[PDB]
């Protein structure tokens, strides 16, 4: 409750604790009824630097209060009453660094009360009143660095009202959401040095973001955020004093971007983040993206219209630096022949869910990307169906391609696969059906990684492995396929496969020791295997020498079955195990021979919804070792029951008493010492009688 | 001199009336001690949730029928291991050795297992009977040593070398056989202590355990048709069962310890040479060839009767009605009931000393008779508490006749035949026949009633002891000799 911290949220306190040690630093008086701060009331506390008092209703601040306070660095005021503000509120106290005044209903400010803090970097007076920029009357704030002046009345910018900022860096100046609808000549120049310029949901239109990018000469501008300033139209004059900047970032987003016209951004040499997301170009014109020869990041997310936008050929031939195109989201009829040609410089590009129709994938789509070293393709939601050979044979440098959650439902004849000499992932999960092949992965020895999730995957049960080539694979998802023909000669060779995950499929019959030739043993040879599952499959039967090779098992998943005794000596090889989950489940009895090296170093136990027999003799040492361990069972006193016998029939295992079994008390021993002096009394009565 | 002898003539009747009496409290006291185990067994083994929890999957009913069946079989082929038995240890040492049986199946119900009750059942079931035989024939040899003690004391020359008392030790054998059938009977309310003290709090109200009893009495059909599966509310704790079994162990190990110190030795080595000289070829068929007796044949009936009617008191009585009215929180008082009135009635016929032999027997003939009409007509309702004295009073009057015919049947058999290998074999033949009719108990079970057979039967035991009386009055001088 109070360790360096006084958190007094969301406990309604309407005056200031003066019970909480004086060791404290930091306050939090936030969803209060606070309505004063008294300066006398704070004699006892001194080395505060950090105060807040958010969220309260607090009409006028004590102008005393900050002198007892001389190490306060942190200082909050938001969702408060303090519209009038007057000079003596700050006057004696200068080590202030933060100072948050958002929701004040602020009106206007008089005679520069910001001018005592030589210390204050971050400034904001969001959420208020003002109707103008000024807030002082002569030079201060010599280190302040973000002024956020958003979400006010602000209707014009001049110069007479930023000439106190001449000696400062403003590193972000947030005028969001406001109607700034005139820029009187001069008026950002009255600044020092303006990094940061934030105007969002500001009504501009395109003369007013003319007039905004030619008043911006000289500056020294960084970044420059637009987003949702309603820009429609774009021309070549529109960002025309951009070229007397080094503006490295900028934000165009929604703004509905109907037509781009041609060179609309040739006077951005220097532009490194360039933003594009939701909008509505209508046709990306050839010589659009002219003079982008720096960016390399562009978000296209969305940036077309729905339901159709066109796109020519050469429209990326300038952006050569560009390390990250991202068009996910959108509507583009195909890929031409000569699209994305001119990327010579290209790690990224996304592309989920950004075709209308694309059905069938040629050798000739991926053409434009020969000469970019791509890493990581993502192609996801685009309705594929069908994949010709050598669709990827211009992509040498991928290393992680991704084809799922779509409706991919061919043979996989191991021709698609050619010309990934550097291929690591492959996402092929959420697919129609995919039939394997004696020679299905054989052109990607360098394969690591291979999800198979939800794909009703068959032709699996070949003579030979179909992932034998796959020498380096290391996680293999083969789950949620209804798989029920796995052969002993599968899983060779893969001696460093870490996550295999088989759940959701119908392995049942396979572990069983009624069917012809014998349980299958499909887990030898994975030696570095750490992640095992198996829920949900009704499996029945387990073998005894199954986990042999699994040394370094950590996690495994055994749920959702139909299991009900558990042969002995199956824990034995389990010297790393971490994690065991056998819930729903018909698991009865709980005993040494079959959970032994099982809980000696486990982590996270789960058996729920298992019907346990209520008998000593079943879970004696199952309740003692749950008694004290360092096991930790989730959800434990309301969903480990019992069902027989009816007496116990819903109760708590955490209630069953193992002071009453064949094991509390020795009487056996005393049977068999009772009964050998017993033997020897007798006797020894008898050869005195008899003598 | 002459008051150096009547000392020591004081000291040696002293002796044997505190060696009867020792005898008589350790046969007791291991009695009490194996009726108290066989009944805690039976109620700690009627359960699902002490037979599920504890054992599980033991087959411990199938252990519960072996044991009874061990127990209940076994007596009969005792008859072809007993009577050269008890000529072979003594007739001290035999009982001494059945005690210890008791005690080894006292210890075998510490871990309980088939392989370790088995075989004790079995030792049981053949000790069981040479038990009572040697119990009553050193009773009695006691009891004609203390006579003829006294006859040799108070008579000197008159008392003729061979043969003393000539019938006149039934003063000093029916003060001893009361006093130890009273403590026999005392047994039967000390079996009931660790019931009381650890049992009887630990199953719930009748409420529920006598839920589904449409109806009882003379409509029971069965020993317990209708009965809930559990009876306990909450399981025993292991630490008060071991300390309760081990009290009793300890009691059943002072029993047999005061049984073979306090007893001395009543044999000597003459009529050892004596019994001796008649040799093991013939001591197989002696009981066999006293067949020809004319008065076993109307007192093996008495001898059937006699188990019949100690089985119903047993198990007829208290199972049958007394867990009607109520369930198992009054029957360990309706046991202790029955053996103060059994208690009372073994003196009360000890001070029929005046009258004649064959007054009270059938007087007990015919008062449980009446109670038998009692236990035909009248059936209680289980589900109702008004009426519980007369539980008492029929399980009181039931104690007495019991009492009364049992000791009037031991002096009897003891009168009648006088010489030693005549009461061994005769003791040999009444015990057998009650093990036989106990047997014949344990099959008669889950009838539908056994009354009618227990009226017949006393109608029949009523008949032979007048005929035998009428019979022996008018002289016949028929008596087996066989040397
Ligand atoms: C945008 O970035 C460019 C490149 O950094 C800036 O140009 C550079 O501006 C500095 C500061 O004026 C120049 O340094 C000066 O160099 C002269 C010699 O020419 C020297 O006498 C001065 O003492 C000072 O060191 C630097 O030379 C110049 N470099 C180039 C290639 O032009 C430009 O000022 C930046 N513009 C904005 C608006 O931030
Ligand atoms: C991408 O795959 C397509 C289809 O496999 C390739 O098109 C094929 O190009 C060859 C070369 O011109 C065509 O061979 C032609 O055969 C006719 C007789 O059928 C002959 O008269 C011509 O002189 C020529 O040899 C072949 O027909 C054609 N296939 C189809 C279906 O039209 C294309 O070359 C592949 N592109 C790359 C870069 O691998
Ligand atoms: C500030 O930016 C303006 C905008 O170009 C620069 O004005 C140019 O100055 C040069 C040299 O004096 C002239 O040849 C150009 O004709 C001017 N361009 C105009 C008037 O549009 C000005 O030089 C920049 N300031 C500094 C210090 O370089
Ligand atoms: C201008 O925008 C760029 C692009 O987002 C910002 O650079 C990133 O800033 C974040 C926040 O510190 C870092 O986590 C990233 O690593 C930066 N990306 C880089 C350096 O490539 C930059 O901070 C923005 N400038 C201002 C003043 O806000
Ligand atoms: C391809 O893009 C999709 C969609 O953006 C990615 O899917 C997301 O993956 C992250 C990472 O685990 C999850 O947190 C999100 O929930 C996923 N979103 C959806 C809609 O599935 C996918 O990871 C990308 N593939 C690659 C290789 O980067
Ligand atoms: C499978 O992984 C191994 C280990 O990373 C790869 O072997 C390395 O290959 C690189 C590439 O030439 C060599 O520089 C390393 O010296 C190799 N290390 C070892 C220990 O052999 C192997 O190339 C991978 N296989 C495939 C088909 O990519
Ligand atoms: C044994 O007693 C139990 C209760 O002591 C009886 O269980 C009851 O059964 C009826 C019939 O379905 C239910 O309406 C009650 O709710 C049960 N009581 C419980 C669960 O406490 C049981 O029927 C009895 N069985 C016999 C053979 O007597
Ligand atoms: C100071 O705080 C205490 C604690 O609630 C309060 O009782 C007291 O009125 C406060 N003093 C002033 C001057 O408000
Ligand atoms: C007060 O806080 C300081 C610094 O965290 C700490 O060293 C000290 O132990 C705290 N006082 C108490 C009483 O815990
Ligand atoms: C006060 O607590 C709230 C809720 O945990 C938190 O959001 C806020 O940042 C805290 N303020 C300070 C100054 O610690
Ligand atoms: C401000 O901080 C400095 C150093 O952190 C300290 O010396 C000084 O006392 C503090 N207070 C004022 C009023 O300067
Ligand atoms: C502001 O900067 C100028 C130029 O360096 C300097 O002359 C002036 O003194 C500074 N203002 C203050 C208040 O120091
Ligand atoms: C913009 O393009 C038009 C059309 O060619 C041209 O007339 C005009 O000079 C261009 N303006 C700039 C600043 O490049
Ligand atoms: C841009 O250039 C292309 C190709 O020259 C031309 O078709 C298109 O009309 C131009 N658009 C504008 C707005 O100048
Ligand atoms: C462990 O058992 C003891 C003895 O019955 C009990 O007092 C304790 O509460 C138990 N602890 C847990 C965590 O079950
Ligand atoms: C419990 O038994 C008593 C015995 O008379 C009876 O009065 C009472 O009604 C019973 N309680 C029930 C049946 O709930």
């Amino acid at each position: 409750v109070s360790h360096e911290v006084a958190d007094c949220s969301h406990l309604k306190l309407t005056q200031v604790p003066d019970d909480l040690p004086t060791n404290i630093t930091v306050l939090n008086l936030t969803h209060n009824q606070l309505r004063r701060l008294p300066a006398a009331n704070f004699t006892r506390y001194s080395q505060l630097t950090s105060l807040d008092v958010g969220f309260n209703t607090i009409s006028k601040l004590e102008p005393e209060l900050c002198q007892k306070l001389p190490m306060l660095k942190v200082l909050n005021l938001q969702h408060n009453e303090l519209s009038q503000l007057s000079d003596k509120t700050f006057a004696f106290c200068t080590n202030l660094t933060e100072l948050h005044l958002m929701s004040n209903s602020i009106q206007k400010i008089k005679n520069n009360p910001f001018v005592k803090q030589k210390n204050l970097i971050t400034l904001d007076l969001s959420h208020n009143g003002l109707s103008s920029t000024k807030l002082g009357t002569q030079v201060q704030l010599e280190n302040l660095q973000e002024l956020l002046l958003s979400n006010n009345k602000i209707q014009a910018l001049k110069s007479e009202e930023l000439d106190i900022f001449a000696n400062s860096s403003l590193k972000k100046l947030e005028l969001s959401s406001n109607q700034i609808k005139e820029f009187s000549p001069g008026c950002f120049h009255a600044i020092g040095r303006l990094f940061g310029l934030f105007l969002n949901n500001v009504q501009l239109g395109p003369s007013l973001t003319e007039k905004l990018c030619l008043e911006l000469a000289n500056t020294s501008i960084r970044n420059l955020s637009l987003s949702n300033s309603q820009l429609s139209t774009t021309s070549n004059t529109t960002f025309l004093g951009l070229k007397w900047t080094n503006l490295t970032m900028l934000d165009l987003s929604y703004n509905n971007l109907n037509v781009v016209g041609n060179d609309s951004f040739a006077w951005l040499p220097q532009l490194e983040y360039f933003f594009l997301e939701y909008n509505n170009i209508q046709h990306l014109f050839s010589h659009s993206l002219h003079g982008l020869f720096n960016v390399r990041y562009l978000n296209l997310k969305r940036s077309f219209t729905k339901q159709l936008p066109k796109i020519d050929d050469f429209s990326f031939q300038w952006l050569k630096c560009l390390e990250h195109l991202n068009m996910e989201d959108n509507d583009i009829p195909g890929i031409k022949s000569n699209m994305f040609t001119g990327l010579i410089n290209l790690k990224y590009l996304s592309l989920s869910n950004s075709f209308t129709s694309l059905r069938t994938l040629t050798n000739e789509t991926f053409v434009s990307l020969a000469h970019s070293p791509l890493h990581i393709l993502n192609l996801t939601k685009n309705k594929i169906s069908k994949i010709e050979s050598d669709a990827f044979s211009w992509l040498g440098h991928l290393e992680v391609l991704d084809l799922g959650l779509n409706e991919i439902g061919q043979e996989l004849t191991g021709q698609e696969w050619r010309g990934l000499e550097n291929i690591f992932e492959i996402y092929l999960s959420y697919n129609k059906y995919l039939q394997l092949t004696r020679n299905s992965f054989a052109l990607v020895p360098s394969l690591q990684r291979l999800m198979l999730r939800r794909v009703a995957l068959k032709n699996v049960d070949s003579s030979p492995s179909p992932f034998q080539p796959l020498r380096n694979l290391t996680i293999l998802d083969l789950s949620n396929n209804n798989i029920a023909n796995i052969n002993d000669d599968m899983l060779e060779g893969l001696e460093k496969l870490e996550i295999l995950d088989l759940q959701h499929n119908n392995l049942a019959r396979l572990w069983k020791h009624a069917n012809p030739g014998g349980p299958i043993y499909f887990l030898k040879g994975l030696s570095h295997l750490h992640i095992l599952n198996l829920e949900s499959n009704g499996f029945d039967e387990i073998p005894v020498e199954v986990f042999k090779d699994l040394f370094e098992l950590k996690i495994i998943d055994l749920g959702l079955n139909n299991l009900n005794t558990l042969p002995a000596s199956v824990f034995n090889n389990q010297v790393s195990l971490k994690s065991l989950n056998l819930q729903k489940n018909l698991i009865t009895s709980v005993e040494k021979k079959v959970f032994g090296p099982a809980f000696r170093n486990l982590t996270e136990l789960d058996m729920r919804f298992n019907p346990f027999d209520c008998t000593c003799e079943s879970i004696a040492w199952f309740v003692n070792w749950i008694n004290e361990t360092h096991t930790n069972i989730p959800e434990l006193s309301s969903h480990y029951l019992c069902n027989t016998p009816p007496h116990y029939h819903g109760f708590p295992v955490r209630l069953f008493d193992t002071s009453s079994c064949k094991d509390s008390a020795p009487f056996e021993l005393f049977f068999m010492i009772n009964t050998s002096i017993l033997l020897i009394f007798i006797f020894i009565v008898l050869l005195i009688h008899f003598e | 001199e002459e008051e150096e002898e009547r000392r020591y003539y004081r000291r040696k009747r002293l002796g044997v009336l505190k060696n009867v009496l020792a005898a008589s409290a350790g046969g007791m006291l291991t009695y009490g001690v194996y009726l108290g185990l066989l009944q805690m067994q039976l109620i700690l083994h009627y359960d699902e949730t002490y037979r599920e929890v504890k054992y599980g999957n033991m087959g411990l009913p199938d252990i519960d029928s072996k044991m009874l069946m061990g127990i209940n079989v076994t007596p009969i082929a005792a008859l072809l291991y007993t009577p050269v038995l008890i000529r072979f240890f003594g007739t001290k040492w035999m009982m001494f050795l059945a005690v210890g049986i008791y005690a080894l199946f006292v210890s075998t119900n510490y871990w309980e297992r088939y392989y370790t009750l088995v075989p004790s059942a079995v030792a049981l079931g053949m000790a069981i009977v040479p038990l009572w035989a040697s119990m009553g024939n050193y009773i009695t040899r006691m009891a004609q040593k203390y006579h003829e003690y006294s006859h040799y004391k108070e008579q000197d020359g008159q008392g003729m070398k061979q043969r003393p008392p000539r019938g006149s030790h039934a003063p000093y054998l029916l003060v001893f056989q009361a006093i130890f059938y009273s403590f026999f009977h005392l047994s039967f309310a000390c079996a009931q202590l660790p019931m009381i003290y650890f049992l009887n709090h630990y199953l719930y109200d009748l409420n529920h355990t006598l839920y589904n009893v449409q109806s009882c009495g003379t409509n029971s059909h069965g020993i317990l048709s209708g009965f809930n599966k559990t009876v306990l509310r909450t399981l025993p704790r292991s630490g008060n069962l071991i300390v309760v079994e081990s009290v009793l162990m300890a009691v059943a190990f002072l029993a047999m310890l005061l049984v073979l110190g306090l007893c001395g030795a009543a044999y000597r080595p003459t009529e050892e040479i004596d019994l001796r000289s008649v040799g093991w070829g013939n001591i197989f068929q002696l009981p066999f060839k006293h067949v020809r007796d004319y008065r076993l044949r109307h007192l093996v009936p008495f001898f059937i009767y006699s188990g019949f009617e100690v089985l119903f008191a047993c198990t007829g009585i208290a199972l049958g009605y007394g867990v009607c009215s109520v369930g198992l929180e009054r029957l360990a008082y309706l046991l202790v009931a029955y053996s103060l009135g059994a208690s009372a009635a073994s003196l009360l016929g000890l001070l029929g000393l005046w009258l004649p032999r064959p007054v009270p027997l059938v007087a007990g003939a015919g008062v449980h008779l009446l109670l038998t009409f009692i236990l035909f007509f009248w059936a209680p309702v289980p589900r109702v508490l008004q009426h519980s004295w007369i539980l008492y009073v029929a399980a009181a009057l039931w104690g007495v006749g019991s009492a009364l015919n049992k000791t009037g049947l031991s002096t009897l058999l003891g009168i009648l035949y006088e010489d030693k290998e005549r009461q061994d074999f005769i003791f040999t033949i009444y015990h057998w026949w009650q093990a036989v009719a106990i047997f014949t108990v344990y099959l008669g079970s889950s009838l539908h009633m056994k009354a009618k057979l227990a009226v017949l039967l006393v109608t029949l035991v009523a008949a032979a002891v007048s005929y035998l009386r009428m019979e022996q009055k008018l002289r016949r001088g028929v008596a087996p000799r066989q040397p």
